[PDB]
């Protein structure tokens, strides 16, 4: 079908549309951890922006919760998404699950 | 956090890893506190102090991602119990050798045995692989 | 109308969990036992 | 005769039995590789965190789960059927033997040149004689020739039973009404025992077959003096 | 009746197609496997002039007159035996 | 699936008297008569 | 249309799809199938209807 | 003869909470009565032979 | 500080799959080729070798010497 | 808080494991049991004519 | 209310649980014939008596097992609970004559009991071949007992069967197409074609046994002009049938329990899935006379016999393989349901090749009639269709009760249950490799060691059936009741609650055409 690129960039365009609701917000997360592949950085940028413009700052942290379990056992995967969206972390003032410790079992 | 039978044809939270954002909240209705928390939300997150944040987790979901998908210590008491009941079977055949069987047939007795060895042997059972083939008949022993 | 809900859509109460067991204790011993009583008969037969 | 602890076929007495030792083999081989990709990739299968759970299509796979199979199954139907009808092969034998089914003991008849029959009981585990098989002598042997092609015909006088021999590959079923057929070629002199099998009742456990293979003018003399 | 399967819920060019692809070609298939194996020439039997057979009232209305239209020198002889 | 939590607990010493019975109810009567078998048969 | 103010919805997401989506469908606001966003909407009424 | 199944609607419809096969009236009660006296008394009866065919008798 | 390089992101666990099943094929072979020499290779030698100068008047006469027979003593 | 399985997985593991091989063994050794174990290398075979 | 209820039911759901509970009564009659056979073969000489009464014991533990346990727990149990509540109907077609086929197994199976209490009792064999079933070698009642039991089973089925059909082509939704109804539907459904189809031929053939045991015919006795070998092809040609309606509701309900442990919505391969039960169904007829190869058939016919046989691998593989990839990828729930199902998989596999070994006629004149076949068909059986039938029980139990099991305790169950069935079978393979035959009550001492082992294998299971029924105890003592079940939306027999109302569905789906 589609190239990658094309992929991500309908998953981009769904996330940033301006008034997503939240039904589309959850629709999109679930339907995307569906396949395989970890999300690339810049759609997990466009969903936690969506959260933003949602005010729901609990579903930006599950995003990334999910983020680090599609990964499985790679486990250098998490750690360099966070790192991509740092910026984004920032502006937005969205604290990893780590930081919130709700990592911890 | 109270969920009721008779709510079947609702929407239901659930934690599933791969269903990460459920179709209710965990927590519906919101104390005093809570909706102020909820208000100051609407501000930036970067105001809301790390126990805030927190909070509103906990209100939007009922476990995280490392609670719902922990290990547990189930295996030990299943492979442990599993066992105890295979060993409990081992007493059922200790009572019925005891009291169910009698004698097996006289055939079995060492000598009958050790001269029915030697008569399979005269006939050379299985002479290619099985039986015979593993005496050496030149030597008159077991083929080491 | 019939009684609905868990418990009520069955032949047998659960009411008392030990009288349950005790109906339980009948209902899958008669028919463990059965054969064994069979068998017990023909011997007794010849 | 089986021996303690075995595992598998009885060894081979004639080049047919050897045969399908060969042929099991084969498909034994078959049989361990195919369930143990069952059970590596049912491990397989369950050893990731990894997920892929949306719709994934199926056209391709299913060619090769069916024409792998398919091949398969040919591979096994070339060499069973070549034994099958080599089996079937025609052979002229030299002599015929009739073995009738009774409740609960065969009868033989050799009557290509005289009227020679005899009863085939099993030997009670209380007469047996020190060194003799539990639940597998019997009282007259059926003495053949070896190195010869016999025809074997298998009939019964009451219910059904089943002449069998599994180190020569031999079962026949036994039918009233019915005189079926089999060939029998032992290679090599010996004890060849089998045991009935068609349900037959109360005694159907006791009533067991032993061939007496020896050469030509052995069976020739035995023949004589069992007038 | 005196087979098995079991639709019959609604007929339809799916339906229809669903038959074709999963019963009637794959039949094709065995039997053209079948039919390839137990192929490859027979012995030809020892000719035999029998007067009901090799019939010639008249002569044919090609060739030499004593030739069938399909004639396979290999397995059909004429009124006099097989072909060199 | 969840559930709620037992409207009726069952206590391991429960559990260990429901265990007991049942296996008792399979066990007794079967080992009585085999342990009776010879005086059928010697009969 | 119902004759209570919910009933079970079954939504075939495309064409030819074999997997059938099941959701109860209550009175009130529109509701979207969970698979693929249809919606639809309760129409209560009594049978003389 | 006269066409009467609009009688027998209205018997067989009428709201007094009968199951069908006693809603004719007095004779289904009877007529059950009957089957079921038969079935489960032959039941019984079956049961008693049973038990006197499974010993033996000289 | 170093940046953390962009490892694979998609399609892990089909890779996962290709690699393991070729892996099966690879110790299917593996298996056929040890049990054709330890199982059937061995059967075919043992009655080739068993038969090869098999002399069935010796076996008889010993199993005869040694009182097995009916019909021979 | 810890589970039943926290508390004594580990002791139903030991003491299941230890019953189930000391009750199997004794079974299998001690109450004459016949196996029948092959004779190759085992029995001494002794004349029988 | 008691006896309208529950005597005169016509609600499938109720029915449906009648039927589990008489299945699972019958499971217990057959677990205690399981123990005699064992016993009686746990150590070489005689324990019981001499072939008769121990070949009263195997008749009885087969048709026992067949027609009174298997059979009603998949068709008229889990068939009745949720075939309707699967394709969105409110009952059965026939919700009055499925009470019927109901209420008919009791008095067949006291036919049964009867029949091995009078005179020295049916020792014939499941398959009650003549002459050895005929009145002069089975003299009195006990045989046409048999006889008896199975035409009641027999219309009980047949019926049955007519009303799953009707109910599964005719009160779907109006939009649902065949190819939208679940696996475990269509599975019902083919089975029961395949009862319609066989059955009245088992019946034709028991018939005539009973008419030449009591009219004088003579359809299998050579005097008149008979054949015993006639009454074989009518009961195999029942008989290969049968063990196919055995497995295919098996076969569906794996695909739901697999599904939904896998996390997944649907089955890989659905059409796929639904070719290969036709293809199972349809090739099941012609094959019956693989049970046959030693009777002295032609050698033609042996060769078409043995390879219409293996053709079956060709579909069957297809739902293995379709099984792993719905496994593949999925998030997988290590629920119990989920490891009976994961047993079956790969233990059915095992049995289908033994099959695959036994369905070449060459080889099969040494394996026919030996313990080999016995090892082949509990494989399929207790390690296959007694495996689907825990799943679905496990899986469905809180939406039967409202109540929940105890998770670790089904868990332990499975692991009791999965020792004592390999230690019960395996071993039996080597018994039948080296020649051992069946239907024997003792043995040449060689065969001790394995029998042993099987015989000890099969006190495993018995404790692996005792703790099941403390179980189930357990569950209904202490009432967890039910709140939430994942999956709902593809999984639709759980929509209406656990347990859900007495009559669902009194308004009927939504479901648009487009
Ligand atoms: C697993 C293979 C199964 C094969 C089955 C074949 C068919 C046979 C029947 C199929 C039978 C399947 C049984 C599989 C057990 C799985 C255990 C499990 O993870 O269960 C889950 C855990 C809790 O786990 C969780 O909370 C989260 C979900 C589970 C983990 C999922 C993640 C897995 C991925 C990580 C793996 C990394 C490796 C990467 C590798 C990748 C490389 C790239 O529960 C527990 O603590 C306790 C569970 C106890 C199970 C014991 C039953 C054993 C029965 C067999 C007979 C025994 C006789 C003993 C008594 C003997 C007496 C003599
Ligand atoms: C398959 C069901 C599960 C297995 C259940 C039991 C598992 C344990 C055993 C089993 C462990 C797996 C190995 C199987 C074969 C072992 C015996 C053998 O040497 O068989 C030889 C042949 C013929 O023999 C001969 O002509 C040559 C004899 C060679 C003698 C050399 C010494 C060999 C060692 C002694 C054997 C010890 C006896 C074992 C006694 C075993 C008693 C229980 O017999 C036969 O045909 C038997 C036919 C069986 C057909 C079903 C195949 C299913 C296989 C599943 C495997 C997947 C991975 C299992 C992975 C297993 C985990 C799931
Ligand atoms: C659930 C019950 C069940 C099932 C499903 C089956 C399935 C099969 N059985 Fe059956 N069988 C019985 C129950 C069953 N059987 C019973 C009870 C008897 C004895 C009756 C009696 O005498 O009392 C019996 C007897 C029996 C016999 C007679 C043996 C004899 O008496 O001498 C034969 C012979 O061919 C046979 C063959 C098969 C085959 C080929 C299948 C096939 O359907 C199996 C196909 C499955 C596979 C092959 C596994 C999955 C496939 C793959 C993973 C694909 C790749 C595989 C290959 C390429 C081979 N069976
Ligand atoms: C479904 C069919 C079925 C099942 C499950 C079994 C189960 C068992 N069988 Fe089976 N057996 C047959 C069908 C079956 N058998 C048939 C057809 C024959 C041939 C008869 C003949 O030759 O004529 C036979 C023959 C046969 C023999 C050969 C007898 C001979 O040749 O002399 C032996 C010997 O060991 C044997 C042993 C066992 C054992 C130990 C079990 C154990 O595995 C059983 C253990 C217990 C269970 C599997 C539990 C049972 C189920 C329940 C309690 C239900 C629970 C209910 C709910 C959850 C709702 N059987
Ligand atoms: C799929 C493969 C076959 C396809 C059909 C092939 C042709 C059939 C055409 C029509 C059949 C009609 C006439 C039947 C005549 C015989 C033809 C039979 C078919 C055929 O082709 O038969 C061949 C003989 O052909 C011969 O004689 C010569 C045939 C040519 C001359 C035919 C002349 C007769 C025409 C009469 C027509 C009458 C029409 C009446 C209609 C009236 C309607 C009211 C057989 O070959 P062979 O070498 O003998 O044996 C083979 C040995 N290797
Ligand atoms: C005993 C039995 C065994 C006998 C022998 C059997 C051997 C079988 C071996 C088969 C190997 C087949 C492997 C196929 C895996 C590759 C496909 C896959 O797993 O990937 C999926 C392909 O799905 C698509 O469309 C296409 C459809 C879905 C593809 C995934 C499903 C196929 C899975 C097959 C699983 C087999 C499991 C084992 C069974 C034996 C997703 O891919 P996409 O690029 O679209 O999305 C990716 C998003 N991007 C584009 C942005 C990256
Ligand atoms: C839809 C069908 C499509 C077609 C498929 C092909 C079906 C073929 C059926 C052919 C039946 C007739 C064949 C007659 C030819 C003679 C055969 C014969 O006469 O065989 C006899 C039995 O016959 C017999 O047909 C017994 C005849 C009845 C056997 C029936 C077997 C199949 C039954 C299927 C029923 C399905 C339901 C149909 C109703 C809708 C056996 O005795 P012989 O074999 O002689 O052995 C003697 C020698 O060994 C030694 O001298
Ligand atoms: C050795 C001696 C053994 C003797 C065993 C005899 C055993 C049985 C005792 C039988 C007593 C029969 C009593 C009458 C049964 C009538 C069933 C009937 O007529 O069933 C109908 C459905 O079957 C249908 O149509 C089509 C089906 C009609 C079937 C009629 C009954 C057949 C009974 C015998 C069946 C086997 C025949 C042979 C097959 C080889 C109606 O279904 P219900 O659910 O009722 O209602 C539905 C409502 O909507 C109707 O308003
Ligand atoms: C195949 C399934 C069967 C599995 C095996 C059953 C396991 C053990 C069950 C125990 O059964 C009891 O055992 C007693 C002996 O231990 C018997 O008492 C008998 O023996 C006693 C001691 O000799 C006497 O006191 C009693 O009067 C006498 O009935 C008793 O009757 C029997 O119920
Ligand atoms: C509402 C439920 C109905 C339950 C009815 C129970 C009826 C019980 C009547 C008892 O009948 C017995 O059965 C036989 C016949 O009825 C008689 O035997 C005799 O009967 C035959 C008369 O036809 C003869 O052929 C035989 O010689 C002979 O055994 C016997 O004397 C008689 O006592
Ligand atoms: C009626 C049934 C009676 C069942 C009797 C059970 C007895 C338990 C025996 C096992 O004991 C275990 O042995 C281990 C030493 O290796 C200990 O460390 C372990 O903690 C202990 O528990
Ligand atoms: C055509 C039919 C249904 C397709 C649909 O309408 O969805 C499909 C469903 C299952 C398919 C069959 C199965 O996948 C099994 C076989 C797979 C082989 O690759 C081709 C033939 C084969 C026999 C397939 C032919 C055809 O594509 C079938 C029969
Ligand atoms: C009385 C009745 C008229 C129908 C109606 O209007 O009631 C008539 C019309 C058709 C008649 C029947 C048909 O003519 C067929 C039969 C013919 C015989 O000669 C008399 C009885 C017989 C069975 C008739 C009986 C009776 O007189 C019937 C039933
Ligand atoms: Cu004769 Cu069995
Ligand atoms: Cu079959
Ligand atoms: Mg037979
Ligand atoms: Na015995
Ligand atoms: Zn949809």
């Amino acid at each position: 079908h589609e190239t990658d690129e094309e992929f991500d960039a309908r998953w981009v365009t769904y996330f940033n549309k301006p008034d997503i609701d939240a039904w589309e917000l959850r629709k999109g997360m679930n339907t995307l951890v569906g396949y395989d592949l970890v999300p690339e950085p810049k759609i997990i940028d466009a969903a936690l922006r969506a959260c933003r413009r949602l005010n729901d700052f609990a579903s930006a942290v599950r995003i990334l919760e999910v983020v680090k379990d599609k990964a499985g056992p790679h486990k250098e995967i998490y750690p360099y998404v966070i790192q991509e969206l740092r910026p984004t972390l920032n502006e937005l003032g969205i604290s990893t699950p780590e930081e919130l410790g709700l990592d911890k079992v | 956090s109270v969920v009721k039978s008779e709510d079947y044809a609702l929407p239901s939270y659930v934690d599933r890893r791969d269903y990460p954002l459920p179709d209710v909240a965990h927590v519906k209705n919101l104390s005093a506190s809570q909706k102020a928390l909820k208000e100051k939300e609407k501000a930036s997150w970067s105001s809301l102090s790390i126990d805030e944040k927190v909070e509103l987790y906990r209100l939007k979901f009922k476990e995280s991602f490392a609670e719902m998908n922990r290990s547990t210590n189930e295996w030990k008491t299943v492979v442990g119990a599993a066992m105890f009941f295979i060993g409990f079977t081992a007493l059922l055949l200790i009572w019925e050798k005891h009291y169910v069987y009698g004698p097996i047939p006289h055939t079995f007795e060492e000598e009958w045995v050790a001269k029915q060895t030697k008569r399979m042997l005269d006939m050379k059972v299985a002479p290619i692989q099985g039986f015979s083939a593993k005496w050496d008949y030149d030597k008159n022993e077991w083929k080491k | 109308h019939y009684e609905e809900g868990p418990g009520k859509n069955i032949p047998f109460s659960v009411e008392n969990k030990w009288r349950l067991l005790a109906m339980m204790t009948l209902f899958f011993g008669s028919g463990f036992a059965a054969p064994f009583f069979i068998v017990r008969h023909q011997l007794l037969k010849k | 005769m089986a021996y303690p602890m075995q595992l598998g076929f009885q060894d081979a007495t004639s080049p047919i039995m050897e045969e399908l030792l060969h042929f099991h083999d084969h498909t034994l081989m078959i049989v361990f590789l195919i369930s143990s990709l069952v059970l590596y990739i049912i491990s397989l299968m369950l050893t990731t965190k990894l997920t892929h759970t949306s719709t994934m299509d199926a056209q391709e796979v299913e060619t090769i789960w069916t024409i792998l199979p398919a091949i398969i199954l040919i591979l096994i139907a070339l060499p069973s059927l070549r034994i099958l009808y080599m089996m079937d092969e025609i052979n002229n034998p030299s002599l015929t033997v009739k073995t009738m089914g009774h409740q609960w003991y065969w009868s033989y008849e050799y009557t290509d040149y005289e009227d020679l029959s005899f009863d085939s009981y099993m030997i009670p585990t209380s007469e047996l004689k020190p060194g003799e098989l539990r639940l597998l002598e019997v009282d007259n042997r059926v003495v053949l020739p070896m190195e010869m092609t016999i025809r074997m015909l298998v009939s019964s006088e009451d219910v059904l039973h089943s002449w069998a021999v599994p180190s020569l590959g031999l079962k026949t079923d036994a039918i009233p009404g019915r005189l079926n057929q089999t060939t029998l070629m032992s290679s090599r002199p010996g004890l060849y025992y089998g045991q009935c099998s068609e349900i037959c009742g109360s005694n159907h456990s006791f009533m067991p077959i032993v061939l007496e293979l020896v050469p030509l003018k052995y069976f020739e003399k035995w023949s004589a003096s069992m007038l | 009746a005196s087979a098995a399967k079991g639709d019959h819920g609604g007929t339809g060019a799916r339906t229809w197609r669903f038959l074709t692809f999963g019963l009637a070609l794959p039949s094709v298939a065995l039997c053209t496997l079948n039919s390839w194996l137990h192929s490859g020439h027979r012995e030809r039997p020892a000719f035999i002039p029998y007067h009901h057979l090799r019939i010639r009232t008249k002569p044919f209305s090609w060739g030499d007159g004593n030739h069938t239209f399909f004639h396979n020198p290999r397995v059909n002889p004429l009124p006099t035996g097989y072909e060199k | 699936i969840t559930a709620k939590p037992a409207k009726t607990p069952t206590s391991p010493k429960e559990q260990a008297i429901g265990l007991s019975v049942t296996f008792l109810s399979f066990l007794l009567p079967a080992g009585w008569v085999l342990y009776h078998l010879d005086n059928y048969k010697k009969s | 249309p119902s004759i209570t103010n919910k009933r079970i919805v079954g939504c075939i997401c495309e064409e030819d799809n074999s997997t059938v989506i099941w959701f109860w469908l209550h009175k009130g606001e529109a509701q979207r199938c969970p698979s693929c966003g249809t919606h639809y909407k309760l129409v209560p009424h009594q049978l003389a209807h | 003869f006269e066409n009467r199944v609009a009688e027998k609607q209205k018997l067989f419809q009428e709201d007094n909470g009968l199951p069908v096969h006693l809603k004719g009236g007095a004779t289904d009660n009877i007529l059950y009565r009957v089957t079921m006296t038969l079935c489960l008394g032959g039941t019984l009866y079956s049961l008693y032979c049973l038990g006197w065919a499974s010993f033996p008798h000289k | 500080s170093t940046a953390l390089a962009k490892p694979q992101m998609r399609g892990l666990l089909a890779r996962r799959l290709r690699f393991h099943i070729v892996g099966a094929f690879m110790v299917s072979l593996g298996f056929a080729t040890f049990y054709k020499f330890a199982v059937a290779e061995k059967r075919k030698k043992a009655y080739a070798d068993f038969y090869r100068n098999y002399d069935s008047m010796k076996d008889f006469e010993e199993m005869r010497k040694a009182g097995i027979f009916q019909s021979a003593k | 808080a810890p589970d039943f399985h926290d508390k004594y997985g580990n002791a139903v593991l030991a003491s299941g494991a230890t019953f189930c091989v000391a009750v199997w063994v004794y079974m299998a050794t001690q109450i004459g049991i016949e196996w029948n174990p092959s004779p190759v290398g085992r029995v001494t075979p002794k004349e029988w004519r | 209310m008691f006896i309208n209820r529950w005597l005169f039911s016509t609600n499938h759901k109720d029915i449906g649980t009648l039927y589990l509970l008489f299945g699972a009564w019958a499971g217990m009659v057959g677990t205690a014939l399981s123990l005699l056979i064992r016993a009686e073969l746990g150590q070489p000489g005689t324990l019981l008596g001499d072939d008769q009464i121990y070949n009263v014991v195997v008749t009885a533990h087969a048709f026992v097992m067949i027609f009174f346990m298997v059979m009603p727990i998949m068709i008229g149990g889990f068939g009745n609970w949720l075939v309707p509540l699967m394709i969105g109907a409110p009952d059965m077609a026939f919700p009055r004559m499925n009470n019927m086929s109901f209420w008919l197994l009791p008095p067949s199976f006291l036919l049964l009991l009867a029949s091995s209490m009078v005179e020295a009792g049916a020792g014939t064999g499941w398959t009650v071949y003549p002459p050895l079933a005929g009145n002069l070698a089975h003299a009195g009642a006990s045989v046409d007992l048999t006889i008896f039991s199975l035409h009641l089973a027999g219309v009980s089925s047949i019926l049955g069967a007519i009303n799953f059909i009707t109910t599964i082509i005719n009160m779907k939704p109006p939009a649902m197409s065949q190819y939208q109804t679940p696996l475990f539907v269509w599975s019902v459904m083919i089975t029961a074609v395949l009862l319609l189809l066989s059955l009245p031929v088992l019946a034709a053939g028991i018939t005539m046994l009973l008419t030449d045991r009591n009219l004088n015919t003579t359809f299998f006795d050579p005097a008149g002009g008979g054949d015993p070998i006639l009454y074989q092809h009518l009961f195999w040609f029942f008989g290969h049938p049968e063990v196919y309606i055995l497995i295919l509701p098996g076969f569906g309900m794996i695909s739901h329990i697999v599904t939904y442990y896998s996390g997944k919505k649907e089955p890989f391969g659905y059409m796929g899935m639904v070719w290969a039960m036709m293809s199972i169904g349809f090739l099941g007829f012609i094959v019956w006379a693989h049970h046959m190869f030693t009777v002295g058939m032609d050698v033609d016919t042996r060769a078409y016999f043995t390879s219409a046989t293996m053709i079956i691998a060709i579909p069957t593989g297809v739902k293995v393989f379709s099984w792993l990839a719905t496994l593949h990828g999925g998030n997988i729930k290590w629920s119990p349901a989920m490891m009976w199902a994961l047993g079956f998989i790969f233990l059915f596999t095992v049995g289908g090749l033994t099959g695959i070994v036994l369905a070449n006629s060459s080889l099969d004149i040494v394996l026919h009639d030996t313990y080999y076949v016995v090892a082949h068909f509990h494989y399929v059986l207790s390690m296959g269709a007694v495996f689907a039938i825990m799943g679905g029980f496990v899986h469905w139990f809180p939406l039967f009760s409202g109540y929940t099991l105890n998770d670790t305790w089904a868990k332990i169950h499975f692991a009791i249950m999965f020792v004592g069935v390999n230690m019960t079978f395996f071993p039996q393979h080597f018994l039948g490799l080296s020649g051992m035959p069946r239907r024997y009550s003792d043995y040449p001492d060689a065969y001790t060691m394995w029998n042993t082992i099987s015989s000890m294998g099969s006190f495993i299971s018995l404790t692996a059936v005792m703790l099941m029924v403390f179980i189930i105890w357990e569950a209904f003592a202490s009432k967890r009741e039910v709140l939430t079940v994942d999956l709902t939306t593809t999984n639709l027999e759980w929509l209406n609650g656990c347990p859900p109302p007495y009559h669902t569905f009194e308004e009927p789906t939504y479901v648009n055409l487009k």
